[PDB]
């Protein structure tokens, strides 16, 4: 089995620069195909027989290599490209693909949009109370999220949830959910989401108490 | 127009049996050699085979992982490719997609958008959709969120639109979390004009078919 290596695994460029990616094969191969996988969606075909570009693929990607060197090049890089790109052989049996290379793009930073939302009434009749804040339109992703319960810092009883970079503005979004029993919840009041990231002069908090909404 | 779409990916318990099928249209079906790779959640893509076209009779190849377990065959009459899975196993979670070979073991030029198989001993689970509104409008901000919150369903996927499609701009669905109890739980929010609050209607549409269920939940 011919093992294909990509490098590097993870790449993160400005707009207009270029992204240069290699696949080296173990052994010598004829030819090395480049798919590209957008979030949510199935692989398609981007370059075939080394430097041929699928119809419809932008002249912004490139393909080269020969043997046991290959490289995929994009000279401009743009949002739409955010995206996992593999490169593939069929020169022995069977054909595999390389690990796979993670493209991101590098935009300006911009602050997140806070909110924060309580359990609702028919889930509260239940026996359980999830707790909701949402991190909107942020760039960097790393974002610090932490949940104050009458001022008291909670750790362990919340799951946080990251969506794939967007082509349309370049940034993240953050889901972190707080769930507690109902009579735990009912013993309280301040519930509030404390957020620390690069677009923030200083953590802001959006909250709410219970019994109030 | 070349269109893969599969079908058949579900809940199957370990050691179990799953068929796959993929209808395919807009090519001559029998002139083209087609495969099946599958993706593990967050791995790589692993080719799993192929059946060639009418001149071969239907000649298969597999890879050493499926050989004697995955069949591979094709039926003519309907454009339709199958994969028979036996024996599954937890490994055998994945995405499986069809793909079409522009040539003889040259290289996928086209793919289905792939169906999910889950191999679990556990059980089928609808979810329930809980609405994500804020204690109060705030006349001061301009632009405030709502959200549907789909949780513990068994197993993935889960489809949310809005307004039945009609809502589309500013919707984020998260990816879903593995909750401790083994059931996930995910968020689809969307952002709108405070200006709107009170005025018109947001509803959730969030299909769960693995348990047949559809839910259209009001959030204002």
């Amino acid at each position: 089995q011919t093992v294909l290596t990509q490098s590097p695994s993870s790449l993160s460029v400005s707009v207009g620069d270029r992204v240069t990616i290699t696949c080296r094969a173990s052994s010598s191969v004829t030819y090395i195909h480049w798919y590209q996988q957008k979030p949510g969606l199935a692989p398609k075909s981007l370059i075939y027989a080394t430097s041929n570009l699928a119809s419809g693929v932008p002249s912004r990607f490139s393909g080269s290599g020969s043997g046991t060197d290959y490289t995929f090049t994009i000279s401009s890089l743009q949002p739409e490209d955010i995206a996992t790109y593999y490169c593939q052989h069929w020169s022995s049996k069977p054909p595999t693909f390389g690990q796979g290379t993670k493209v991101e793009v590098k935009r300006t930073v911009a602050a997140p949009s806070v909110f924060i939302f309580p359990p609702s009434d028919e889930q509260l009749k239940s026996g359980t109370a999830s707790v909701v804040c949402l991190l909107n339109n942020f760039y960097p992703r790393e974002a610090k999220v932490q949940w104050k319960v009458d001022n008291a810092l909670q750790s362990g009883n919340s799951q946080e949830s990251v969506t794939e970079q967007d082509s349309k503005d370049s940034t993240y979004s953050l889901s972190s959910t707080l769930t507690l029993s109902k009579a735990d919840y009912e013993k309280h009041k301040v519930y509030a989401c404390e957020v620390t990231h690069q677009g923030l002069s200083s953590p802001v908090t959006k909250s709410f108490n219970r019994g109030e909404c | 127009e070349v269109q893969l779409l599969e079908s058949g990916g579900g809940l199957v318990q370990p050691g179990g049996s799953l068929r796959l099928s993929c209808a395919t249209s807009g090519f001559t079906f029998t002139d083209y050699y087609m495969n099946w790779v599958r993706q593990a959640p967050g791995k790589g893509l692993e080719w799993l085979g192929f059946i060639g076209n009418k001149a071969n009779g239907y000649t298969t190849e597999y890879s050493a992982s499926v050989k004697g377990r995955f069949t591979i065959s094709r039926d003519k009459s309907k454009s339709t490719l199958y994969l028979q899975m036996n024996t599954l196993q937890a490994e055998d979670s994945a995405i499986y997609y069809c793909t079409r070979d522009r040539g003889l073991r040259f290289y996928f030029d086209y793919w289905g958008q792939g169906t999910l198989v889950t191999v679990s001993s556990a059980s089928t689970k609808g979810p329930s959709v809980f609405p994500l509104a804020p204690c109060s409008r705030s006349t001061s901000e301009s632009t405030a969120a709502l959200g549907c919150l789909v949780k513990d369903y068994f197993p993935e996927p889960v489809t949310v639109s809005w307004n039945s499609g009609a809502l589309t701009s500013g919707v984020h669905t998260f990816p879903a979390v593995l909750q401790s109890s083994g059931l996930y739980s995910l968020s689809s929010v969307v952002t709108v004009p405070s200006s709107s609050l009170g005025t018109k209607t947001y509803t959730c549409n969030v299909d769960h078919k693995p348990s047949n269920t559809k839910v259209d939940k009001r959030v204002e």
